């Protein structure tokens, strides 16, 4: 839930894999990356500072 | 072993630290724990073995006691508060629900 | 974490129902499970528990000798047997769920509960 709009065959499934698909040699290294636990808020992030 | 809970009913404005206790009638030592019962819907457990709360709950919510005698208190009161505060002691397998306690708005 | 029932409504006095409860999404084998009800105004009596393994089953007096209560855990389900009733089992039924991952060979204190189900009223 909070899937953008699925195109072709989809389900409601409760999955068990995300996967993002990133371009050509790009590189994350101007953002971070959210979770959520049942056991609070987990964050990833990456510096060099 | 049977429970006593006090206050058994209450009605408080929208952000009083309330205070809520138990009794067992029998040294339980840790073996207590408090519910939120919505009126209408399921409850849900508040804290557990007397001082430490369950990982989906505020710190919000607190209490203690070892003994017969125990607590279960707020630090401040919000709208959602609506419900009834159940202990239940896990000493006997033979166990007893409490006495219940509810809380109103003002 | 998903709890419902079956079985609901009204039944005569002194008649027989065969309640239900089904649960899923969790590893069912190991946790312990129990019967309470909310009967209207009062308190969450406590009807049955049941071990994991299903060897030790318990009762109140109130509960001794009426009710049959049943797991099955290869199809994650909780089976109830109503005899002998009487006009103050007016209730709700919550089926309650233990949050203490007991090892299926092994038998012991259940008492915290974590999850309940969706409230099954039943009136007779
Ligand atoms: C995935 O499924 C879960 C249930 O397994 C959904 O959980 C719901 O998540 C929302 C937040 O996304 C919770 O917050 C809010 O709760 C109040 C409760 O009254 C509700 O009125 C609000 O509308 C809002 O939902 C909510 O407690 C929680 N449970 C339910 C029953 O809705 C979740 O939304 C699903 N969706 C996603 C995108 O994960
Ligand atoms: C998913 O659930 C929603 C519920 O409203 C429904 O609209 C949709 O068609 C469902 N899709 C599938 C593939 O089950
Ligand atoms: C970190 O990396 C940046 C380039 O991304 C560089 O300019 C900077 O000097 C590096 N060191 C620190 C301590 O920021």
């Amino acid at each position: 839930t909070g899937r953008g709009a699925c195109k072709g065959f989809y389900s409601n499934a409760s999955s068990d894999v995300i996967r993002y698909n990133i371009n050509f040699e790009e590189n994350l290294r101007r953002g971070t990356i959210l979770f959520k636990t049942s056991y609070g808020a987990v964050v990833f992030y990456c510096t060099n500072n | 072993i049977q429970m006593t809970q006090s206050p058994s009913s209450l009605s408080a404005s929208v952000g009083d630290r309330v205070t809520i206790t138990c009794q067992a009638s029998q040294d339980i030592t840790t073996y207590l724990n408090w519910y939120q019962q919505k009126p209408g819907k399921a409850p849900k457990l508040l804290i557990y073995d007397a001082s430490n709360l369950e990982t989906g709950v505020p710190s919000r919510f607190s209490g203690s006691g070892s003994g017969t005698d125990f607590t279960l208190t707020i630090s401040s009161l919000q709208p959602e508060d609506i419900a009834t505060y159940y202990c239940q002691q896990y000493d006997n397998l033979f166990l007893t629900f409490g006495g219940g306690t509810k809380v109103e708005i003002k | 974490v998903q709890l419902v029932e079956s079985g609901g409504g009204l039944v005569q006095p002194g008649g027989s129902l065969r309640l239900s409860c089904a649960a899923s999404g969790f590893t069912f084998s190991s946790y312990a499970m129990s019967w309470v009800r909310q009967a209207p105004g009062k308190g969450l009596e406590w009807v049955s528990a049941i071990i994991g393994s299903g060897s030790n089953t318990y009762y109140a007096d109130s509960v001794k000798g009426r009710f049959t209560i049943s797991r099955d855990n290869a199809k994650n389900t909780l089976y109830l047997q109503m005899n002998s009733l009487r006009a103050e089992d007016t209730a709700v039924y919550y089926c309650a769920k233990d949050t203490t991952p007991r090892p299926l060979y092994s038998s012991g204190w259940y008492g915290s509960f974590d999850y309940w189900g969706q409230g099954t009223p039943v009136s007779v």
